[PDB]
């Protein structure tokens, strides 16, 4: 349980890493998107962390990045044949991000770090607690962004727009790039005073 | 008790009176000119634009109520807006006939309240961090709270405004330390939060003109559509000369559309030292070079491509980001070569997003800001230079 | 030891090529449903057809839509793949396509495919109206949209916009039902069989038949949506496709 | 030769009447230890020692050999210590006249002096602490050489002695300096000095610069970094005249020349004029029926780099050749920061002071304002005649960036060099403690 | 079909990719073996493949680096000269090496990555360790939380050390329960109060740690330590005791322990200044071989003053030798402050903080305190405490010399 | 020509670091210093300009759909052979800088470890994918896409040795402030979006 929390707030990839920013940025947009992405990086990076744990041991390690590629990305292949599958809608909202979950930096650094030299199952209970962790930093963001810029909550209308005979207007930066950034920049900022051991010298 | 005011009174202390401080070692003697100078000279610069603003504010509302609605139906409008009724109360008309003291009087019931809001909030934000950080308050959120309500329509609703400067001061400004120690421009940050959260109440036609109902766009859109020959203002009916736009009489913000109290007010300055006369050429460089290289080339389908250097300076909000905002000391780069180049980028990139850019219609604040983003890079190219002829020992 | 090196890489490479080969062909089909019941669900939405499922979308996309190709230049009726008919591949592609000069490309469309899709919506066993799907660049990205014409072949029975990229509140009000409803009742042409629909800016007259309330604060979009519905229903366009249906 | 357009002459009332009278008698004289830059004094006197007009007071921890000696022969009265007991100075009564005497030479054969022998001398004589190198102010190790000693024969300095008049009168000290220091360069000697004629070395060594210009024209780096750009590998001797004078006096006669023409100015001294005293003359005794009522600051220097003269610094300095005496500006204005500023004086053109030309200001030592954080407005570029990006220099001197500094020249800087850049600091930030600071730090890392 | 076309595509790729980059690391990368000069000297060059840190070429060797952090370039003793090669200084070695240093060519062995022919000019006393299995003459308890641990040296044979070095102790595996050290009823009583003996260490692979000596060089055939028991903070019970001094608080007389050095780098300096002795703890064992190696073996004659803070009277030890000492030599004194001397102690003495006590009666009066020179070694709180007093004295850095055990 | 048209939308409107946030684990963790920063945006450049051709020939010359065989398309082995490609090319050039161009791998080869299946590259490779673009039109591509973000990354780090002056909070200082500076900078970079 500990090292499942461990990388939510106390060694978060976005907040004290920098790992996994840039698909933060893309797909905060909207609540669905989000999710859906916090759910296939882990399930990615928990299978790809139990395999390299398995195999762990007989590698070339001339070609390492070859071999730690190949698994991670057929398993991104087949999430991506999952998520066109079912809930294509949302693929298409990925758009290109999906193929990214290879190169997000969560997936090859808990590769590397963790599931090189580590029991497989801990290795995969750090990939979803790190997953946890990426996948809250996305929820929030995403929460906020569609929140205050569409007033809709995975796609339910909590905010009423006068678009449509509603109150509250929507505001559109948080549909564009600088929100993302100035969010993850503010969430940091409250981690970080919140845990003041993660402040910087 | 009321410690936690303390940095609050002594803002008000040291701005009654100076301090009382003496030089403890270095220099013994300091110059007179002070951050509290500079900032009040730059807030008495846009004076004459802030008065020429609201005045013609006034005057394109009265206009264009008076050319849209007529007898009763105009009577019932006037009883409809706070802005035209607290006018009247105050012994200013809503006829044709008005006179100069009536339009002003109805350019300060619609920028007072903007201006005040604007103040209040930044004023909130900065001291907030000023207090709980136990800094000194600084004076450079005067300058910065009047530059921005001078950017602003006239409609711009007061809520938008609290959102535009809490961003500009608090993300732009405060989250980097304060007045002195960001890089970027407060009051266009702010502008820009606007412009890219709430395009609908900063860009179009139903915003740069006071009138409620009224739909007239401006001498920038109007050249886009259709040319010089599509300048005409609807309220009145009367082409837009250069000299109209030269002088101010065009619908737009408060203290942008007169080029010429700007230009007087940026004369003040620059002869006062405070802004950089070489970003002010280096803007200028870069404007007519693109303009004469875009009329050169031309354009069978833009017509922006038509538009003469003169007419840049005089239309949109070019003369009040070349003076009062591209001259933004600490935004600037520090080096003067540095401030050439920033100036000519800043004039090149609000000629292309004129010209080029079918989104936005004027790109001043834009061309500002992604200048600020570029001008330490300028620094940094003068640096190495230097310090290349440094380990030369300047052919020594 | 590059033997053993090799030898697992390649082992590695063979059991995750089968995994990632199975998955990719086994759901190929799959992939084929799920997309097009998207674009058959924007149909049935523009054709006044109510559809919640995708085993009703599909149901009734087969009992009522009939996809056909159209040739512009000639706008007759031709033989193939409607169904399986990619438009958008073929305007890309010089066989299928024309390239569009300036005076003619008044929706600032690069290239325009020799062969269009149309879907007949019949009520019954005769086609009750037609739905079209016209495209044109708007001020971000090219916005796409069925247009639902009677078979009279001048009244616009609806109008959806099914892909648009523009600024939510100014520029996606076109997704806005309020506006794609006041399409509904509007000519496309006039008496001398001309295009006649046209975007008013400020607000059409009311009762006008072919003036439509344009997007407020948004006229860059608005004139990109009248090009579009200029050029679409034009001689180059779907102008001889309607024209042919409005004599059958 | 080379003229200098970028700077700043502050035109502050009182400039010395340009002629040599007779100070108070001096009963008081003193050493400063803060005035030399990273000394570590090793005491060798206490309190009622009596020392004789050459002898060794304190020694240098980090430049062994390096000896101070008394400029007075007298009785050692006091020896102030500050926080953390910081040698703040060491007080000597004057008494009798008891002297060391050292070699002496004809003026013919001072260009062939052995350059140890020569070492020798001035180290024995505590005269060597006369020297400064350039990278860090501090004075030259025993033995370490140079090839380029500047001697600053021009004082552009506000309320400034002239050279010119100094040196008539010890011409031939002068240029005996002149020879000696040429004999011990290994390389040139460079007089700086104005257009005025002045003694003349036959050497070939020794070459006269002519500086024209602003205040900063006359300081010493200013003219190392037109003629002997200085590195880390690149080390300049600074001399002023006067020390050039005792040197020549020294060689010569073979006793210590600690008399001094030291300017009295300021806007509350009643005749400001050039006064003869001694080397670390007591400024209380100095000033003394010399100042109009009411509560003034005396200045060791000039007004732009010197040091506070009271309690314990309240003596000449070793390296100032003149005192200020400014008054205390702690009166507060109602709304003094908005009035037209036709008696204000400042380097922007936003007062009317400046419209006034030929004025002549009562500067006091007020401030002007807080401490606020930097907003270049041109002023520094304005009054750095250098090729330096003065701003972003100070950025980095404002924000601890040693490396980034030294890159961009502060190597080459002194104290009194940003003088003026701290003057127009609409900030106030004295830029000569940063600077200090870095190149403490530098010689620390170093 | 489509199946078998794909993984053949797939399979082909991989395979081509995954062989040119070992072709290319064949041709291109030389396999050849590195070669590390030491000293210069043709016999010590070392010949090592290429991959892995310089410490574990030098270590393989018989030149042995000082290494305390290992392979994580934290600690800093493991400085070396690199004429050649290394490359650059990478940014985790300046934090412990100065620009001067840099310029020199100091590096860190353990974080520098061996990839090319380098030269090498480590110091003799780098060249020259050696190691014992020294036999435990005894472990008796000088304190309540320090041990002297008395080592003869096989065959008689002496460390060639300098006073104020130290060396570094070596132990494997082992599990050692605190109930079995032999802690006499007089130092029991802080155990009892606190069921110290509760306790229990184990260590699973092979460690080393540094221990400063006791004895000054002319103590021939025999080493002595002074090494406190690094007991759990009271705040923190749960966390596993100190693994090395739980080891050698265990060890009795008879067994074996395995030493190696000598190193060190705090000496006295040579100059004729005052020197001033501040101790804490452990620290006595450093300290004292420095003042009887400036009695018995330099016979120096410089004034000299030692003061040792202490809790109780029963944490004192060696009061003979010190006394012994001060009445030969009319030069040396030294001082005993008590924190908290206890009733029985009957102590009639200085009493208080050692850094308080010296001020108070030493330095305050001192005409030229800045000009003796300091050696200091004790708790890190006592550290800090006498640092800034003596800085607030004007004492510059440099006379101020520091043995942190980093305690 | 078309190709400079192509250039000026890969580096100023289609800008891969601010528009597209790709690369910004790097681009906002090696944005310190304008030298590495440089650095990197060189070995960018490489890369991309190397992978983007290259990964356009195999797509259209082995996985373009019935292209090899009619009646199947290899689509679904993009992501990976687009990935194992780039991997195998920066480290061959990082082995070939090391022996052939010691000056070259020390300027550019250092920095590739870094760039090895970098978020940006594999970005511009599928975006390559999904658009139909010449051999000539991707080289263009990948070159004015590594030239914008250099410039993108070359800008931040200046900003931040100016920033070395700033006073940020604390909480802020270090990534926080840096993730407020990136949106500043994107702001100020959507002057282009309309373009
Ligand atoms: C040059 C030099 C000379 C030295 N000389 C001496 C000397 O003369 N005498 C001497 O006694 N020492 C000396 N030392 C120190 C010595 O090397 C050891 O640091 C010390 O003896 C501790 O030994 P240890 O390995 O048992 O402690 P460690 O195993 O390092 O334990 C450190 C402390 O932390 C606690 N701890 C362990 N794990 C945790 C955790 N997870 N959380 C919290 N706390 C934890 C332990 O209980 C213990 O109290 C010297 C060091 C150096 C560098
Ligand atoms: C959506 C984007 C906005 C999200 C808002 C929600 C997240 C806010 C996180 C705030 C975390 C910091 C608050 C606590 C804190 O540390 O504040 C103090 C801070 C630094 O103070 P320090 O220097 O540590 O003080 C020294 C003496 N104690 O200094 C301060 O005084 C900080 C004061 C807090 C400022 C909050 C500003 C919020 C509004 C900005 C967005 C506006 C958008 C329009
Ligand atoms: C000549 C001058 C121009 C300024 N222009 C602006 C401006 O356009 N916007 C603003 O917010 N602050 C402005 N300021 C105030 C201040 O310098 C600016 O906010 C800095 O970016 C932060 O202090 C200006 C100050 C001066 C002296
Ligand atoms: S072993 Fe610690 S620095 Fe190398
Ligand atoms: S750079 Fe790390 S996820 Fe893209």
């Amino acid at each position: 349980k500990k090292s499942v929390l461990a990388p939510v707030l106390d060694n978060n990839p976005i907040a004290l890493q920098v790992l996994g920013v840039c698909s933060a940025l893309a797909v905060t947009t909207k609540l669905e998107t989000a999710f859906v992405m916090t759910l296939a990086v882990m399930f990615v990076t928990a299978l790809s962390n139990f395999f390299v744990s398995l195999i762990r041991n007989h590698i070339p390690n001339s070609v390492r990045i070859i071999v730690q590629m190949a698994i991670i990305a057929s398993l991104v292949i087949v999430v991506d044949q999952i998520l066109k599958a079912y809930l294509y809608d949302i693929s298409k909202q990925l758009s290109v991000f999906v193929g990214l979950i290879i190169t997000n930096c969560i997936v090859m650094g808990r590769a590397e770090a963790f599931a090189m030299k580590s029991e497989p199952i801990p290795s995969f209970i750090d990939g979803i607690g790190n997953g946890l962790g990426y996948g809250f930093v996305l929820m929030t963001v995403g929460f906020f962004r569609e929140l205050l810029g569409s007033g809709k909550l995975f796609g339910l209308e909590v905010l009423p727009l006068i678009s449509n005979g509603g109150w509250y207007q929507p505001n559109g930066l948080m549909l564009l790039a600088p929100s993302a950034f100035f969010l993850i920049g503010f969430m940091i900022w409250a981690i970080r005073t919140f845990k003041p051991e993660q402040v910087e010298a | 008790k009321h410690e936690k005011w303390f940095a609050l009174y002594e803002a008000a202390a040291t701005l009654f009176y100076t301090p009382g401080l003496v030089t403890k070692r270095s220099s013994h003697v300091r110059d007179s000119v002070d951050l509290k100078r500079i900032m009040i000279m730059v807030w008495l610069a846009v004076f004459p634009a802030m008065f020429w603003g609201m005045y013609n504010a006034g005057g394109q509302a009265i206009a264009a109520l008076n050319h849209l609605y007529s007898g009763d139906q105009l009577a019932a409008i006037v009883a409809g807006n706070w802005h035209y009724w607290l006018t009247e109360m105050l012994g200013g008309t809503m006829s044709s006939d008005a006179g100069w003291g009536s339009k002003m009087l109805l350019g300060a019931t619609y920028f007072l309240p903007i201006y005040a809001t604007v103040f209040i909030v930044g004023g909130f934000w900065e001291v907030l961090f000023c207090m709980v950080r136990k800094h000194e308050v600084n004076e450079g959120f005067f300058v910065t709270s009047i530059l921005f309500a001078l950017i602003v329509p006239p409609t711009l609703p007061l809520w938008q405004a609290a959102l535009g400067i809490t961003f500009g001061v608090v993300v732009a400004k405060e989250v980097f330390g304060g007045t002195g120690r960001n890089f970027l421009n407060p009051a266009l940050a702010g502008r820009a939060f606007l412009f890219f959260a709430y395009p609908a109440q900063i860009s179009g036609d139903l915003v740069w003109t006071a009138a409620d109902g009224y739909s007239g766009a401006t001498a920038l859109s109007q050249w886009a559509q259709g040319g010089a020959g599509a300048l005409i203002n609807n309220a009145t009916g009367q082409t837009i000369t250069w000299m109209d736009a030269f002088i101010g009489n065009i619908p737009g913000s408060i203290g942008e559309v007169s080029t010429l109290a700007l230009m007087i007010g940026a004369a003040f300055i620059v002869y006062m030292g405070i802004a950089s006369w070489r970003i002010i050429g280096g803007v200028m460089i870069g404007m007519i070079l693109l303009s004469t290289l875009f009329n050169v080339i031309g354009s069978d389908t833009n017509a922006m491509f038509n538009m003469p250097w003169h007419w840049h300076l005089v239309l949109g909000g070019f003369a009040f980001g070349m003076f009062f905002m591209a001259t933004d000391p600490v935004s600037a780069s520090f080096t003067n070569s540095g401030k050439w180049a920033y100036g000519i980028l800043i004039g090149v990139m609000c000629v292309l997003i004129r010209v080029v850019n079918p989104a936005y219609p004027e790109g001043m604040m834009l061309a500002i800001l992604f200048a600020n983003l570029f001008a330490p890079l300028f620094d940094h190219v003068v640096v190495e230079r230097n310090i290349k002829r440094r380990l030369a020992r300047y052919g020594k | 030891s590059i033997k053993k090196t090799l030898f697992v890489v390649i082992a590695l490479s063979l059991v995750c090529s089968i995994i990632v080969s199975a998955a990719a062909v086994g759901l190929r089909d799959k992939q084929k449903e799920n997309a097009a019941l998207d674009k058959q669900s924007k149909i049935l939405q523009v054709a006044g057809i109510e559809a919640k499922g995708s085993k009703q979308i599909v149901e009734l996309f087969n009992k009522s839509i009939e996809p056909r190709l159209v040739d512009f230049n000639t706008g007759d009726f031709v033989e193939g793949d409607a169904a399986n008919y990619d438009q958008r591949k073929a305007a890309k592609e010089a066989s299928e396509s024309i390239k569009l000069t300036a005076e003619q490309d008044k929706a600032k469309i690069q290239r325009r495919a020799n062969v269009g899709v149309v879907y007949l919506v019949k009520d019954g066993d005769k086609t009750s109206k037609v739905i079209l799907p016209v495209h044109g660049n708007g001020l971000w990205s090219m916005m796409y949209a069925f247009v639902a014409v009677e078979t009279d072949g001048n009244t616009v029975s609806g109008l959806t916009y099914y892909e648009q990229g523009e600024t939510p509140g100014l520029g996606g009000e076109v997704e806005n039902p309020a506006w794609r409803a006041q399409w509904v009742g509007k000519k496309l042409f006039d008496e001398n069989h001309k295009p006649a629909i046209k975007i008013v800016k400020g607000g059409a007259p009311q009762g006008s038949e072919h003036g439509v309330d344009g997007l407020s604060g948004a006229t860059l979009t608005s004139n990109g949506v009248q090009n579009t519905f200029d050029f679409w229903l034009g001689d180059m366009g779907f102008g001889p496709f309607l024209t042919k249906v409005r004599d059958g | 030769m080379i003229t200098i357009k970028k700077g700043l002459d502050l035109p502050i009332a009182g400039t010395p009447s340009q002629v040599i009278s007779d100070g108070k008698a001096i009963k008081k004289v003193a050493l400063l230890g803060e005035e030399y830059v990273g000394m570590r004094p090793t005491m060798h006197v206490r309190v009622g020692d009596e020392v004789k007009k050459a002898q060794i007071l304190f020694e240098d921890k980090k430049n062994p050999g390096v000896k101070f000696t008394s400029p007075v022969s007298g009785k050692v009265v006091e020896i102030n210590r500050g926080a953390k007991r910081v040698l703040q100075s060491v007080v000597i009564e004057v008494a009798g006249d008891d002297q060391v005497t050292f070699d002496k030479f004809e003026a013919n054969q001072l260009a062939s002096l052995n350059r140890d022998a020569i070492k020798t001398q001035l180290v024995e004589s505590g005269l060597w602490t006369a020297f400064r190198t350039r990278p860090f102010s501090k004075v030259p190790a025993i033995d370490s050489t140079s090839e380029a000693i500047f001697v600053t024969a021009m004082d552009t300095n506000p309320l400034a002695a002239e050279p010119t008049v100094v040196i008539n009168e010890q011409s031939e000290a002068f240029v005996a300096g002149l020879d000696v220091l040429s004999a011990l360069t290994t390389g040139k000697v460079y007089v700086c000095k104005k257009g005025t004629s002045l003694p003349r070395s036959q050497q070939p060594n020794v070459e006269e610069h002519v500086f024209d210009g602003p205040h900063p024209a006359g300081l010493a780096g200013t003219h190392m970094h037109f003629l002997y750009p200085v590195s880390a590998d690149h080390v300049a001797w600074s001399i002023n005249y006067q020390d050039v004078i005792a040197v020549g006096q020294l060689f010569l006669t073979g006793e210590l020349y600690t008399q001094r023409v030291v300017s009295l100015a300021g806007p509350v001294v009643n005749k400001p004029r050039l006064v003869r005293t001694v080397m670390g003359a007591s400024l209380e005794q100095l000033v003394d029926s010399e100042i109009m009522p009411g509560e003034v600051r005396i200045i060791s220097g000039s007004v732009l780099s010197g040091t506070k003269a009271t309690g314990p610094h309240a003596y000449l300095g070793r390296y100032h050749l003149q005192v200020s005496v400014l008054r205390e500006g702690r009166d507060k204005e109602l709304f003094g920061w908005a009035m037209p500023g036709k008696n204000k004086f400042s380097v922007t053109r936003s007062f009317l002071g400046h419209l006034f030309k030929g004025q002549v200001y009562n500067m006091t030592t007020t401030t002007n304002g807080s401490d606020r954080s930097m907003v270049p407005i041109g002023n520094y570029e304005k009054v750095m005649p250098l090729d330096m990006e003065p701003t972003l220099l100070l950025r980095d001197l404002c924000a601890g960036d040693s490396d980034s500094a030294v890159r961009l020249g502060a190597l080459e800087l002194d104290e009194e060099d940003l003088a003026l850049c701290t003057f127009v600091c609409p900030g106030k930030y004295e830029y000569g403690q940063l600077l200090r600071e870095c190149l403490d730090k530098i010689e620390k890392e170093g | 079909s489509t199946i078998i076309f794909g993984v053949v595509m797939f399979t082909l790729i991989i395979l081509a990719l995954v062989l040119v980059i070992l072709f290319a690391k064949s041709k291109l990368v030389p396999t050849g073996d590195i070669t590390i000069s030491i000293n210069g000297d043709p016999e010590k060059a070392i010949v090592t493949q290429p991959g892995g840190k310089l410490l574990t070429a030098l270590a393989g060797a018989g030149v042995f680096v000082s290494s305390a952090c290992g392979g994580g370039g934290s600690c800093g003793q493991c400085r070396v000269k690199i004429k050649s090669g290394g490359g650059d200084i990478l940014p985790t070695e300046l934090d412990h090496i100065s620009k001067g240093e840099a310029r020199e060519g100091e590096r860190l062995a353990c974080q520098v990555a061996v990839k090319a022919d380098m030269d090498l000019e480590l110091p003799e006393e780098i060249f020259g360790v050696k190691k014992w299995e020294c036999t435990v003459i005894s472990n008796d308890n000088k304190a309540t939380f320090i041990k002297e641990l008395k080592l003869a040296i096989p065959d008689g044979e002496s460390v060639p050390f300098r006073a104020g070095g130290y060396i570094q102790i070596e132990a494997p595996a082992h599990h050692v329960k605190y109930a079995d050290f032999d802690v006499p009823e007089k130092y029991r009583g802080d155990w009892d109060k606190f069921n110290l003996f509760r306790y229990e260490s184990k260590v699973d692979e092979p460690i080393i740690r540094a221990y400063s000596m006791a004895n000054y060089p002319e103590e021939f055939g025999i080493i002595m330590l002074n090494v406190r028991i690094a007991t759990p903070p009271p705040n923190n019970p749960n966390v596993p005791p100190g693994q090395m001094s739980s080891y050698i608080w265990s060890l009795k007389a008879g067994d074996k322990c395995t030493i190696s050095g000598p190193f060190g780098e705090f000496f006295a300096k040579d100059t004729d200044a005052e020197m001033v002795f501040i101790g804490g703890g452990a620290g006595m064992a450093p300290m004292r071989s420095h003042i009887f190696d400036q009695l018995k073996r330099l016979k120096s004659k410089r004034k000299m003053s030692y003061w040792y803070g202490a809790r109780s009277k029963r944490e004192m030890f060696y009061v003979e030798d010190f006394d012994g000492l001060a009445a030969e030599n009319d030069n040396f004194v030294w001082h005993c402050a008590l924190s908290d001397p206890q009733p029985e102690d009957n102590w009639t003495g200085y009493t208080g903080f050692i850094h308080n006590v010296l001020y108070e009666n030493y330095l305050k009066d001192h005409e030229a305190p800045e000009d003796c020179e300091y050696y200091m070694c004790g708790p890190p709180m006592m550290n800090a405490a006498v640092i800034n007093m003596l800085k607030n004295l004007g004492v510059e850095e440099e006379n101020i010399l520091l043995d942190d055990f980093g305690g | 020509e078309h190709y400079i048209s192509l250039l000026v939308k890969s580096i100023f409107i289609e800008n891969m670091a601010l528009s597209f946030f790709l690369g910004m684990c790097t681009f906002l963790a090696v944005s310190k210093k304008v030298k590495t920063s440089f650095g990197l945006g060189i070995a960018v450049i490489v890369v991309l300009t190397i992978s983007v051709p290259v990964n356009n020939l195999v797509y259209n010359l082995v996985l373009k759909p019935d292209a090899l065989v009619e009646g199947v398309d290899l689509s679904f082995l993009n992501f990976i052979t687009f990935i194992g490609v780039i991997a195998a090319l920066v480290q061959i050039l990082e082995m070939i800088l090391d022996r052939f161009f010691p000056p070259l791998y020390n300027a550019l080869g250092i920095f590739l470890p870094l760039i090895t299946v970098n978020c940006a590259i594999f970005g511009g490779v599928s975006f390559m994918v999904q658009r139909d673009y010449s051999f000539a039109e991707s080289v263009v591509y990948g070159f004015g896409s590594g030239v914008g973000w250099m410039l993108a990354i070359v800008a931040l780090a200046g900003i931040r040795e100016k920033m070395k002056y700033s006073d940020v909070p604390p909480g802020l200082r270090g990534l926080g402030i840096t993730f407020i500076t990136a949106g500043l900078m994107a702001l100020g970079f959507m002057s282009f979006s309309g373009v």
